[PDB]
């Protein structure tokens, strides 16, 4: 009950741009719920965008961890291990992103990047 | 039909390879950052640390509304490979009414 | 010498081939609703219909007096053949006396 | 972080050859009239004497101060092969302080 | 203790119009305290303002289940069920409200135009 | 974990002055863990910042009792007591900050501001 | 006595009714919307739908703050019965010191 | 939503008898001079002729672009059955941009 | 012909009956006060003390000149029946040419 | 060297005694509301409730930031001994930039 | 709270002996001239007839309205001892608002 | 009789020691840098490279031309024995006539 009226109210604060708000929103919402792969995956692109790096990726693993199956979360995650500079995790991310899903030329030029990144 | 506007940026940006070049464009308009990129091959010859030096570059040309406009840039300069990000701005006059309407919907 | 000018726009368009941009260009000059006009390759990247493109178009840029704008912009839009023409105006806020007494005198 | 600036100027010129193109863009840099310019490559289509002609050339593209800009804009005018040379000033609304900083130091 | 800390930041960031934050509170102080009528009743006015309705009742009649004598907001609800095109409960809502405070303009005035608009 | 995660989320709140906000993060974070005693000393500053005493001196006689080394918080503590007209109080806390950090001339000035307001 | 004023604005409305219309001065004026709120009896001739209409119609003017005007308007536009909410406001220039210290407690 | 407006002007005007008002507002309206108007019965006491009078009028308001403002304003004073018509317009400040697409589509 | 005007103030105030309305207007209008004033049947509906009342109210609009106002203000809350008399003021932007000279003449 | 700024104001307070002067000044600058305070010994003559009187006080100034100001000024009014707080803001027009960079460093 | 002010004017003067010092500050405070007057102990070097002098003088502060200002500055260079007068002003550019009622009041 | 003034520049310095104040000072007007220099002595409290210091210093208040306002805050910054020279202007909006010709001449 309660809790998808907080994520709401999460996702609605999101749109806002009021990262640390809406970061104070989901860890209210996983107090309830610790076992919301989708607040755990909003509140990894709420890390991402205010740009703090390791708890967003610690943030990513978890949402691996209840729900595996979330291209973008790979290719998110992709992004952040080249923001990290960390290339190889990058690389396994970006071939899972694109076996999930293909059709996306989006994870191929990015397992492009890390391809031409790692040989220099 | 062709009406005044001022909320148009046109950011000026250039990278080595149009690897990074399309990526950035691509990263910036999935995420709705920029809805309008493009990229063009160009020669930048630079007096680089004392010395001159010849290179084959792509420019980037962004054009987005100043609301956004703080957090593309911002999303830039932390992400810009070089440590030392482009930053060039340039305002269009005007434009078509199906432009400020398109745009508006689109960004 | 330098002088301040403000009738010039910059005129910004881009098409999918080179054969209509240099007739768009052509039927423009000849009639002299623009009496500079240029053409570059380019590649455009855009959402298109919900789903992102790659592709490579011309650009064009014209330059023309405000006063002659209206009628150029006009006959684009009727005779763009996107239904949605592209309409991006620059102004440079000074020139050479120079272009000033000549393109007054060419367009 | 972006700053609003107003000292800075896009001077636009073409030429024939790249030869050229080159040899007034190292010049203007060595002297350290301009720190910053650009070549594209670039097809003219031109009314001449009265004919319309077709021709690919080279654009240059500078940026400088505008105390800097009275003297290389004189430089190139004096130089200029063409005896009515290319004179087309833009200004850049705002940029990075990280560039304000650079560019005062290196112009 | 504390919880009547978190209410007193509750009020005081309503006066400030920033109702998200509000929202946050009052959750977060209902997690300490489910059973407060009077954080029950100020959520309930907190989600009128933002606009979001259903919650807004459903907090409505929480608070009228832990505290039914409060004519106001029998009549704060009324107006909602007004907003959603409920007729018949805001029909109720008033009635009660009238029964609670007769001396209302205002309640009076809402059971007219409940009247009217069902008529038409 | 998360528990720190929500404290320098406080932190780098009360940087940006919106001090409710901190207010709501650390009531969250105290919820979590009610032992921390810079939590409790942060939300003393946040308290103090926004200006209502007796939640601030509560607070930091809370801070004192699981942490009673923090000659920075007698000060503190010794200005809300200032604030308040309670001289006597604020006397021994900064006899007390002192004895902890002598070389502080904010704490001889303090008591002497105390002895003299207390003359008169 | 009469001061210069800059933060009221005058919002003009109206409705079918004299209900609806007491109603919505009743809402805004008990929780603080709208200190100042007034009624009027007009009728209304208007072009609906390609035809005209004669109707009588019940004109609505709101006075307050700059501030809360925002709040005030978007409650009206989502809460107007009509989808197409009426919105017209209208600055005094000065008033008595009186108005500005009541009201600035009031509103 | 709310969005600054400066094209509209509200006209005032008063007329003995409600007749000649609706007839009034009714060319205006059908021939697309003002697209809205209203009527209300109001009471005027003047100084005629060096003598007080108390008479029961008949205001009329109306509110159009200022592009067509010249015209309706020039159709009154050659219409208005008084030989010294009356004009007082008042602009308001902003609207929302529903009316403004509205009015511009029905004006 | 329609001129811009800049000394025209529009005072606005209500009164409970219409006998003190009319009274206040002709003690105006006979001492060359105000020369213009109309009267009107208006609804006001407050929060008194702390509780909300219904009452019928006749609202009073005066026009004058920027130089009268200062007296006519002054005489008024002087002499206004409620010690804290109503003050607002909306300038028009523009009137006949007419209306100038005529109520220069008559002010 | 210097550089014209805005972002300056002087505030001019004074208490009895110069144990609570350096007292608010230390508690400003040891938390960083005021990076810059100064003591002064002054004679104040002043007429208090009806009746002058001599008396010596301690005068105090204050630069600061303009965003910053509002928080020292609120804190000194409610920490101000006095219910009635001394508030004088002077602002200088330029200064070093030297001074520009080190207090916004220090402040 | 603070609001900004623009009627404040502090006017600068000096006078050898702190004697006529207070003389002119009581004298003016008195008969309501000025409302607000402060003194200090300040040395002079000055460059007199010709020769560098040096001497301990005591300086005076007034902050007064600007319609008052007239007469005290004519009371000062009628009455100042020396037949060159003083006659600094500097405008603060806010205040609380209880001063500004305040002063208005004592003033 | 007063006079408007811009031409005034109050420039605020601090030193420890009154010697070198005094000596600034006389240096200053000797060579007609500044006619116009007073010193008063003042306590400083200051964070210095992270701690706080107690200091008593003495305070320079120069006022002179704008014209020669560039000399001498140049020499003074090369000249100041802090590496960090303050630079504080202020100027008076007004003052007598007398004062403007005198300053003039003397400076």
């Amino acid at each position: 009950n309660l809790a998808e009226k907080m994520y709401k109210a999460g996702q609605i604060e999101f749109a806002k741009g009021n990262y640390e708000t809406a970061i104070i929103a989901y860890t209210l919402a996983l107090l309830k719920d610790p076992n919301n792969a989708e607040a755990w995956y909003n509140l990894g692109e709420a890390y991402l965008a205010l740009g703090n790096y390791e708890e967003a990726i610690e943030a990513y693993q978890k949402a691996l961890e209840l729900d595996p199956n979330n291209a973008e979360a790979w290719y998110n995650l992709g992004e952040a291990y080249l923001a990290l500079g960390d290339y190889d995790n990058a690389i396994e991310a970006f071939t899972k992103a694109l076996e999930l899903d293909p059709n996306n030329k989006t994870a191929k030029a990015g397992l492009k990047l890390a391809k031409e990144k790692k040989a220099l | 039909s062709l009406i005044e506007t001022a909320d148009l940026r046109l950011l000026l940006t250039t990278v080595p390879t149009e690897t990074e070049a399309l990526y950035l464009a691509l990263a910036a308009v999935e995420k709705g950052l920029a809805a309008e990129v493009l990229i063009t091959p160009v020669t930048r010859v630079r007096r680089e640390n004392g010395k001159l030096v010849v290179e084959d570059v792509y420019r980037l040309s962004f054009k987005t509304t100043r609301e956004r406009l703080d957090a593309l840039v911002a999303w830039l300069q932390r992400r810009h490979p070089l440590a030392l990000p482009e930053c060039l701005v340039l305002t269009p006059i005007a434009s078509s009414v199906a432009y400020r309407d398109w745009l508006r919907s689109s960004l």
